């Protein structure tokens, strides 16, 4: 065989590369960033009819101000969870504060390439990072199992990432609305989903200022699709 | 903490364990239930250092219900009184060790007989027919001598408990609020609500 | 077929590290000897200085181990000394846990037994050298001891080691069936030594000026190396005869 | 590095088989046989030494049938040095056991902790698994009279009669025909030495080839006795059943 | 230590070692669970080679964790005894911190994590090992029933199976069982879970176990005799 | 080929591939120019975005009051060696009440690299560093590669198609060598000299990412709109 | 650095041979022949000494070595191995025994601990195992005389006599021809001797032949006298002298 | 026996207005009946608009001041330039402190 | 084969393959020189200027360890400032046990010792370096020697580097030139000769020259650098002697 932080000859590490063809294979989740919040956007794929799909959790909250989404081999990012809710209640404990959205995601991004021969491989799935603070206000943060993380208007990752990354680089502009956003996250994922879009194989978030991190109910997102639906149709 | 006794009778062992928790020139509770059941034939009655106690009873605890759900049976009583032993015998020479003295009343099923182990904090164990931890045994020793006969029924059990929370309610300097009292028999463990 | 780099067994039973090593042994070119007086042990190897920019002082094979102790190696220089530091370390720590100087003999099995862990423990290779161990023993007397990478150590009337050992072995052989003893019949260490160098000079088929030999001499309570002018001195001695 | 030298005899084949359990059951299978039957009124061991010597000592011998307790003994095959190490280790947790609840250690409780550390051997610590599969017989108040074996990998079972070691496949199919329940242990001994005379690749079974063991109720009144057959009560049982 | 990373990532972003686990999985006998409108229960094949076995004393293939939940499992049967172990170890020491039973949610993501631990450590390979875990929340009477995977995963089904042709017995149970109207009692639900069984089984003699879980720690393992009259009543009813 | 396994083996040619393969990382990073003159040091660092949705990968980070580095490579490996760097620059302080010489900060960041090239497990740093700082003898430039090799120079640059810069920094020597107490040219000549190293992109205003420290200024960064002055 | 070498040298081929060990073996079958015999009132172990150089001194390398004052051990195989495995029995004899009881160890036991080391050089991370076979005779009071062959693997097996090394397979069925349970120590010796004149081919004289006898308790050997109850060794090595007067009447 | 702590006298006062705040401290340093320093400041200008004092044994109170700049200082490396605001100061300042409860520093804290 | 894949792996021959490909790194290096001396030893060392852009004086290459040892090698940087470093540490230490400044040959076993330890495991990698050391004492004046294998001597004069052998066969003509011995100031102005004559080999890139010295009566036996005057003076007449 071969070290497991082995350079390839182009300079890449191999393990870090062959972890993101593992995250190719994952579920789509889709982030977008707006003055009125952030979006997150998820395709629960349920393996099979039988298994109650509410029970798949790919959006999950770190903190009041802080949601994240995942792709890949989700088991992996449970640690990754962990990390990121110890680390922002920490800081609260140690500075009487809330803690900046890029300060959890560089926090997170410090254990990825914590592996060798420490964990024994790189972690399997990438995340979308989402929150607001007072300093640089709403952000959306795509984190890798390189130890990289950018700051994103918009991102789509998984299986459809390519094509629905290609849909976001159109959509997007700076004055969207959460209503907007919310509808586009909705469209680009009936978009790159293999089975058809609906209130239970899809699950929709975000976070604002006011209110924090919210995951969306199945009755609420069941209109939105609704309200997308009628918009398509009329013209 | 303070005061608590054993009687074993013909078919079932009783436990009687003082309610007050007394903190300096304050009773901080009265109504206090200085026992744990360890499994449905066995419960230990506990008095010793604050803090110590309780945390050592559910520590016990807790090891005993491992053992039950991992072998899905019932440890005897004897077997329960020597785990218990071997934990304070450790725990004497320990850093820290827990102060606490320990009676433990059981029904062995597979003998269909009451025993009570009498457990202190050095991990010194005896089986008698009637057991006190504290100040408690000075009074209350004596008084069984006399009037205790192996043949009792829960009923005269009880009755011969009564003399002695009434001798220590007499001759004790402290107010100790009573009584909680609990019988361990072939059905397993129920508290008299009116002592 | 990875039997062969690490000290693990061949399918034959045998350890090709080891035997490997046993080769580096005869990497520097060079013939050692030692035999033994009445009174003393004298070991002598060859001196080869190829180079004019080397300070030939410095070039040496032989070590003072101990005060009573010298040894001889044959091998890289860089393994003679790693072999020689941990000689000299283990002969300190015993005479100071058990309050008397370490035999010859001992240290010979000491360093065997190090030697033969490199043998079976895999991440350490053997060393690549052949340690002869010399001294005057107070209680055995002259003592030669010699070690391998094998771990294997036995004491010796005589002993040769290097590329031509084998011609010094048989000379050496031939002297002992004539003298009908285990050791050189001599009064001073004087003439032992001018007994090896003769032997060696036959043996080898080749003259020796005053730099191409180096000698030691272990006598009771002392193990010495000669200077260039104590083996010219001697050099004379043989010539002149 | 030391990554070269690496057999990872703690992985998977692509079939999702254990290699090394694979391995080492196959080395158990050129084992000389034992058998263990469980009879209402006690348990035989039976095992056949490996192809003996005539100058092998036979009496002070040791290699297939070991005492844990009072109470348990088990049988054999596989590397016998591999066997020692894991029977001490049962010795030792017997006596924990013991010592901490003041009653002897239930039978299915020492298996498990036993087979238990096999499966550690499997799972971790890249070390090769033990070559050894054992057959327990053993005594306790809750379930009486016990059969188990464990194997490399760390799985245990329990039985009526079972074989480990060579020609098992041969042994189980003669043991399935001539068992029913209500068997007695004098029974089961005759049953055990026929299986054996006719699965041995020896050319005919003789005393000196075997170890022998019974736990009976057979002291004086509900107490349980362990009785490791010396080689001339071998050779008068093998008369006895008229194998010699 | 022993440190090798056994479990990697290959070329095409597959960990083939938690891959190949599964395949273990595959080859252990089928495991299934179905939840009921007030009860969970638990069916596992036993092979019929071995014969000559001790029913009395030999390991059931259900396990109590606590009083009120219960791990079957699919694959390696050494492996499922240290995932037990640790379960029942976590059962307690849940009760005496929080000073209330586990959810089976809370109990099924332990599980899960201890197997996605071992998926990423050092010198250790991932359990050869899926579980089905059924029980019932302290005070509820909600049906739960989890599958758990080597991967790390864990999910809630209605109705879900594991081991060797488990994909027979799934696809049985996907057009057999009723979302909206799930067995109204006990008799159907174990009905339900023999008749799936028998898809893929042999005979219905002692090849089957069944269990059921009800609320307020009420589970008790059915005998051959209570099980052999559901086998019996659903071949008169396939004659037709 | 078959000595490219591990960073412990030799070719037999007497080469280390996997540090030869870790520089090879910042070859295809972002170029990134530093230059000098006797008062003031600058970076220059052109950043790269992911598409135009994402942020432009910061390249530049501050180690004290009077240091800092700009990256080419991988990124993760700039922010181990940049923390080591802060807490080097830290220990002087708090214990010598002295600022790191520039000097030394190269010796140490040699001597860290160098130790994850001779042992089996670890693998080298896969980034390359331009350090800039002001202390007792003035003004400095260093150039670390994950070789441990470090070099003191007036000018240079690291990154893909970094040779452009490197030659005309070479032909402008004489010039800003002696910009003397005037930040804004120093920063010019920095941004003439990256300029050379574009391919059918220019400077933006979220594009460019400038650095100074000298005599009179603490090590400070310009991003956004503050950058806008040199386009 | 450090011992990365954690996890085991020897392990199961899939027709289920454990590769070192047999090579182990094999390294054993190369080594100079070595015998054992048990006599009523004795045990004697006998091996040649195969000199490297007519310049060693082969009384300097010892193959018979005393364990403890009533055990005895003799290998074939390789003589560093040995000699490293007599060290560490010696130890173990005093630190799992004498230290603990007051008294040595039985042979059984003894045998036991040195076969526990070799197994572990089977399955421990980063060694290879032993590359001998040890022949181990010893005396006490509850067992008697007995004699043990300590393989590679860590197996160990009783025997009345037997031969390991070179020419182990034409010695054993010497010994089978000659051994009966009535023999005496002198006659058990006289065999040894005969037993070994086949498989040595050069000189056979008590300068080529090591031997030693586990016998009588030897009161002269202590060194000490006022304490009834200790009485002396029982493992003698017999002198080069010793040996030559029994080749006469051969 | 070695007594680790020492009393250096002085005292020090914090007053807050409505848009200000002084802190002020006499500049005597002492050990028993001695002046060691007419003019020794141990009022400081930690950055981000915080002053602090540490006030009783000097060597704990130097000691404290030292890593609270240090800690101010590694906000900003952590967090992005992020302004230290007093209230998060006061509660970093309570950890420095508990941090070692069994060895205390012996000394009265005013920001 | 696959002998040469692993450090501390015996070939067939009896050879470290590792250690011999190690010392290929070493003859790529540029030329380094140490030239023994009456009462000293003087160390020169070729620094190839790569370009325009690296600052003059500034990259210094010759490294000091305690006050009176000089260090210059040819190969791996990086390697040899580990080794200065292992060698600050081994003479930090005895000074600290012994009070007396490490003697040379002392610190000459001390870094043998730890070279020849990275051919003992696979684990490690071999020194990309030969290492040319010494300096005065209180048995006078001592030049050393170090190789990749752990292998050191003494020696009059010592090179290493692309032109070792050009630098060899001029330290040779001053050995036999020079029976009684050669004079702190003059060695300086000889090394300068030879890094200038050694530099034909390497003359596709012109070079900076750097000197240093140990002598008991010019630096009191302290280890000093050659700068200004007397490094213009020793430049000019090594320009001379190559027209």
């Amino acid at each position: 065989d071969r070290g497991v932080s082995t350079f390839s000859p182009e300079g890449r590490l191999f393990q870090v590369e062959y972890s993101l063809e593992a995250i190719k294979l994952g579920s789509t989740a889709i982030g977008i960033a707006t003055k009125e919040g952030v979006v997150l956007g998820v395709e629960k794929r349920a393996t099979s009819p039988l298994l109650e799909s509410d029970s798949i959790e790919k959006i999950v909250e770190i903190d009041r101000h802080i949601g994240c989404a995942m792709s890949g081999l989700t088991a992996d990012a449970r640690s990754m969870i962990e990390h990121a809710r110890t680390a922002a209640v920490t800081h609260n404990l140690y500075y009487d504060e809330d803690i900046n959205v890029e300060s959890l995601t560089q926090s997170v991004c410090d254990l990825a390439l914590r592996f060798g021969e420490l964990m024994s491989r790189p972690f399997g799935v990438a995340l979308l990072i989402a929150g607001h603070d007072a300093d640089d206000g709403y952000q959306l943060f795509h984190a890798e199992p390189s130890g990289t993380f950018y700051r994103y208007n918009a991102k789509a990752i998984g299986s459809g990432s390519e094509g629905a990354q290609a849909e976001l680089l159109n959509e997007w502009h700076s004055s969207l609305t959460l209503k907007e956003a919310e509808l586009l996250v909705l469209k680009i994922l009936k978009q790159v989903m293999e089975e058809k879009l609906d209130e239970n194989n899809a699950q929709l978030s975000c976070i604002t200022k006011q209110d924090g991190f919210k995951i969306y109910d199945n009755e609420k997102t069941a209109e939105l699709i609704k309200e997308l639906k009628e918009k398509e149709a009329a013209e | 903490m303070d005061i608590i006794l054993g009687i074993r009778v013909q078919d079932s062992v009783i436990l009687a364990s003082s309610k007050a928790v007394t903190r300096g020139i304050s009773v901080l509770k009265d109504s206090d239930d200085k026992t744990r059941q360890l499994s449905p034939h066995t419960l230990m009655s506990f008095a010793g250092e604050a803090g110590d106690t309780v945390q050592f009873a559910e520590y016990i605890q807790a090891n005993i219900q491992l053992y039950s759900i991992r072998e899905d049976y019932e440890l005897s009583p004897q077997a329960v009184s020597s785990f218990v032993r071997q934990e304070l015998a450790k725990s004497i020479r320990s850093r820290r060790p827990y102060q606490v003295n320990v009676l433990i009343g059981g029904y062995d099923k597979k003998k269909n007989k009451p025993e009570l182990y009498q457990i202190d904090y050095l991990g010194t164990k005896v089986e008698l027919p009637y057991g006190a931890h504290g100040y408690s045994g000075f009074y209350t020793f004596s008084l069984l001598d006399h009037h205790y006969r192996p043949d009792m029924t829960t009923e005269e059990g009880l009755d011969l408990l009564k003399l002695c929370v009434q001798e220590l309610e007499k001759r004790m300097p402290m107010d100790f609020k009573g009584v909680i009292v609990k019988i361990v028999d072939k059905d397993g463990i129920r508290q008299v609500d009116d002592f | 077929g990875y039997d062969r780099h690490i000290t693990i067994f061949s399918p034959e039973g045998r350890l090709y590290q080891v035997e490997y090593a046993f080769k580096a042994t005869n990497q520097t070119n060079i013939n050692s000897l030692a035999v033994r007086g009445k009174d003393c042990t004298v070991v002598i190897s060859q001196k080869k200085v190829p180079d004019k920019l080397l300070d030939p002082t410095t070039v040496s094979y032989i070590f003072c181990i101990s005060r009573t102790i010298g040894m001889v190696v044959n091998g890289p220089i860089p393994d003679a000394r790693n072999a020689a530091l941990r000689a000299k370390a283990e002969a300190a720590e015993f005479r100071y846990k058990y309050g008397y100087d370490m035999p010859c003999d001992v240290l010979a099995k000491r360093m065997a037994n190090l030697s033969q862990i490199y043998t079976q423990r895999a991440y350490m290779r053997p060393l690549g050298v052949i340690l002869t161990f010399v001294s005057v023993d107070e209680e055995l007397g002259p003592s030669i001891y010699k070690t391998d990478p094998a771990g294997y150590y036995v004491g010796y009337k005589a002993t040769a080691t290097g590329p031509k050992q084998q011609e010094i072995t048989t000379n050496l052989e031939n002297h002992f069936k004539k003298s009908k003893i285990d050791h050189i019949n001599e009064e001073s260490w004087e003439k032992v030594v001018e007994f090896a160098i003769t032997h060696m000079i036959d043996a080898l088929g080749t003259e020796f000026s005053k730099n191409d030999l180096e000698v030691g001499v272990a006598t009771k309570d002392k193990f010495f190396t000669l200077s260039a002018e104590n083996i010219e001195e001697r050099l004379v001695a043989i010539a002149e005869q | 590095g030391s990554r070269r030298y690496d057999s990872r005899t703690t992985i998977f084949s692509p079939e999702g088989r254990l290699y090394q359990v694979e391995y080492a059951l196959e080395s158990i299978s050129h084992a000389g046989t034992a058998i263990g039957i469980m009879a209402s009124d006690g348990i035989v061991l039976a095992a056949e030494r490996k192809v003996t010597s005539t100058l092998l000592e036979q009496d002070t011998s040791t290699e297939k049938l070991y005492k844990l307790n009072d109470k348990i003994a088990v049988a054999v095959a596989g590397l016998t040095a591999d066997a020692e190490i894991l029977i001490n280790t049962a010795r030792i947790h017997a006596q924990n056991y013991l010592k901490t609840y003041n009653e002897d250690i239930p039978v299915e409780i020492l298996v498990r902790r036993l087979s238990d550390i096999k499966q550690g051997y499997t799972q971790h610590g890249g070390l090769r698994p033990f070559g050894v599969s054992f057959i327990y017989a053993g005594y306790d108040d809750r379930y009486g009279y016990q059969l188990y074996t464990s194997n490399p990998s760390g799985n245990y079972t329990g039985w009526k009669a079972i074989s480990v070691g060579a020609n098992t496949s041969a042994a189980q199919t003669l043991l399935q025909m001539d068992y029913k329940d209500d068997m007695k242990v004098d029974d089961a001994i005759e049953l055990a030495l026929k299986t054996l005379s006719k699965t041995t690749d020896s050319s005919a079974l003789t005393y000196d080839r075997l170890e022998f063991a019974t736990i009976r109720k057979g002291a004086n009144d509900g107490e349980v006795y362990q009785k490791i057959f010396k080689p001339q009560e071998i050779k008068d049982i093998l008369v006895k059943t008229g194998i010699t | 230590g022993y440190d090798r990373a056994l479990s990697i990532f290959s070329p095409d972003g597959h960990i083939f070692q938690v891959e190949y686990a599964l395949e273990a999985v595959k080859r252990g006998t089928c495991a299934v669970g179905v939840k009921g409108k007030n009860c969970v229960v638990l069916g596992c094949e036993r092979r019929s080679t071995l014969k000559l076995q001790d029913t009395r004393i030999t390991p059931s293939k259900v396990s109590k964790i606590d009083s009120h939940v219960v791990l079957s499992f699919s694959g390696l049967n050494a492996d499922s005894r240290i995932l037990i172990e640790k379960a029942r170890v976590e059962a307690q020491s849940h009760r005496l911190t929080l000073e209330d039973p586990v959810t089976v949610e809370y109990l099924t993501r332990y599980v899960a994590g201890v197997q996605q631990r071992y998926t990423q450590s050092g010198g250790v390979r991932p359990f050869g090992v899926s579980t089905l875990i059924a029980g019932f929340d302290p005070r509820d009477d909600e049906p739960k029933l989890y599958q758990t995977e080597p991967s790390g995963i864990y999910s809630s089904w209605s109705a879900q199976t594991i081991g060797r042709n488990s994909k027979t017995v799934r696809e049985f149970l996907e057009k057999n069982y009723d979302r909206k109207e799930p067995p109204a009692t006990v008799e159907e639900c174990v009905k339900l879970t023999v008749r799936s069984l028998l898809e893929v089984v042999q005979t219905g003699a002692k090849n089957i176990e069944i269990t059921v879980v009800k609320p307020d720690s009420d589970i008790v393992a059915l005998s051959s005799e209570e099980i052999n009259q559901y086998v019996t009543q659903i071949e008169q009813e396939k004659q037709e | 080929n078959n000595y490219d396994g591990d960073t412990v083996t030799f070719s037999p040619t007497g080469r280390l591939f996997q540090v030869e393969y870790a520089l090879e990382a910042i070859k295809q990073g972002s170029v990134t120019v530093g230059l000098r003159s006797n008062t003031h040091a600058v970076l220059v660092a052109l950043k790269r975005n992911a598409d135009e949705l994402s942020s432009y990968q910061k390249k530049i980070i501050k180690c004290d009051e009077h240091m800092g580095l700009s990256l080419a490579g991988l990124a993760p490996d700039a922010r181990v060696l940049s923390n080591y760097l802060r807490q080097q620059c830290n220990y002087s302080s708090l214990v010598f009440n002295r600022k790191l010489a520039v000097e030394r900060a190269g010796h140490l960041l040699c001597d860290k690299a160098q130790k994850n090239t001779q042992s089996y497990g670890g693998r080298p740093y896969g980034v390359g560093l331009l350090i800039i700082g002001y202390d007792k003898s003035g003004a400095h430039l260093l150039e670390f590669q994950p070789s441990g090799n470090v070099t003191e120079l007036y000018g240079t640059a690291i990154g893909a198609r970094s040779q452009g810069a490197k030659t005309y920094l070479e032909r402008t020597l004489d010039t800003f060598i002696k910009i003397d107490g005037n930040p804004d040219e120093l920063i010019k000549a920095g941004v003439e000299a990256i300029s050379q190293s574009l391919r059918d992109e220019s400077l933006t205003v979220d594009n460019l990412s400038i650095a100074i420290v000298g005599k009179d200024t603490p090590f400070t960064i310009y991003d956004g709109e503050a950058v806008a002055k040199y386009i | 650095m450090t011992d990365r070498y954690s996890f085991s040298l020897t392990t199961f081929s899939p027709s289920g041979k454990l590769g070192q060990i047999d090579y182990a073996l094999t390294a054993v079958k190369q080594g100079v022949t070595s015998l054992g015999i048990k006599a009523t009132n004795g045990v004697v172990i006998a091996t040649e000494k195969k000199s490297s150089s007519p310049l060693a001194m082969s009384e300097t390398l010892s193959k018979v070595s005393l364990l403890t004052p009533d055990i005895g051990a003799v290998y074939s195989g390789m003589g560093p191995d040995y000699r490293v495995l007599v060290d560490k029995s010696r130890k173990v004899a005093h630190t799992s025994y004498k230290r603990i009881y007051g008294e040595y160890p039985p042979t059984k036991l003894l045998v036991s601990e040195v076969a526990k080391i070799m197994q572990e050089a089977t399955q421990s991370g980063g060694v290879r195992p032993f590359g001998v076979s040890l022949l181990i005779a010893g005396h006490d009071e509850f067992n008697g005389f007995s004699l043990y062959q300590v393989d590679p693997s860590g197996s160990y097996f009783p025997w009345k006599a037997t031969a390991i090394g070179k020419g182990s397979v034409a010695a054993k069925t010497f010994l089978e021809k000659r051994w009966n349970d009535e023999l005496e120590l002198e006659d058990a010796i006289h065999i040894a001797l005969l037993t070994l004149k086949e498989s040595v081919e050069g000189e056979f004289n008590g300068d080529t032949i090591e031997l030693a006898i586990i016998g009588d308790e030897n009161p002269d050997l202590l060194g000490y006298t006022g304490i009834p109850t200790d009485k002396g060794p029982r493992f003698r090595k017999l002198t080069s002298q010793e040996i030559n007067d029994r080749l006469e009447a051969l | 026996q070695f007594n680790p702590y020492g009393d250096n006298g002085g005292t020090i006062l914090g007053i807050a207005g409505e848009d200000f705040a002084v802190l002020a401290g006499d500049t005597r340093n002492i050990t028993d009946y001695s002046i060691n320093s007419r003019y020794e400041p141990k009022v400081f200008d930690c950055g981000d608009n915080i002053v602090m004092s540490a006030n009783g044994f000097a060597a704990d109170g130097d000691a404290l001041v030292k890593r609270f700049k240090n800690s101010v200082k590694w906000y900003h490396f952590d967090h992005n330039d992020k302004k230290l605001s007093i209230n998060s100061a006061a509660r970093n300042i309570q950890h420095l402190l508990y941090g070692k409860r069994f060895f205390p520093y012996y000394v009265h804290t005013i920001i | 084969t696959g002998y040469d894949l692993s450090n501390s792996v015996f070939s067939p021959d009896g050879r470290n393959f590792q250690v011999e490909y190690a010392v290929k790194a070493v003859e790529n290096g540029t030329t380094s020189i140490g030239i023994k001396c009456n009462d000293g030893v003087v160390f020169a060392v070729e620094k190839l200027i790569t370009s325009k852009l690296l600052v003059p004086q500034k990259n210094v290459k010759i490294q000091v360890v305690d006050r009176h040892i000089g260090c210059v090698y040819s190969g791996l940087i990086p390697d040899g400032r580990h080794l200065v470093n292992r060698g600050r540490e081994e003479a930090a230490s005895f000074k600290k046990l012994y009070k007396t400044p490490i003697p040379i040959p002392a610190f000459a076993d001390r870094l043998g010792q730890y070279v020849q330890a990275h051919t003992l495991y696979n684990s490690v990698r071999p020194f990309g370096v030969s290492t040319i050391f010494g300096g005065v004492d209180k048995n006078g004046a001592h030049l050393y020697m170090l190789e990749p294998s752990g292998s050191y001597w003494g020696y009059k004069g010592a090179a290493t580097g692309k032109g070792r052998q050009s630098a060899k066969a001029e330290l040779e003509k001053l050995v036999d030139h020079h029976p009684e011995g050669l004079s702190a100031r003059e060695a300086v102005k000889q090394a300068a000769k030879i890094i200038y004559l050694a530099h034909e080999d390497n003359k596709e890139k012109d070079f900076e020259l750097e000197i240093s010295w140990c002598s008991l009566s010019e630096t009191n036996g302290l280890h000093k650098f050659v700068k200004g005057d007397l490094l213009q003076e020793a430049i000019d007449f090594a320009q001379k002697e190559i027209n």
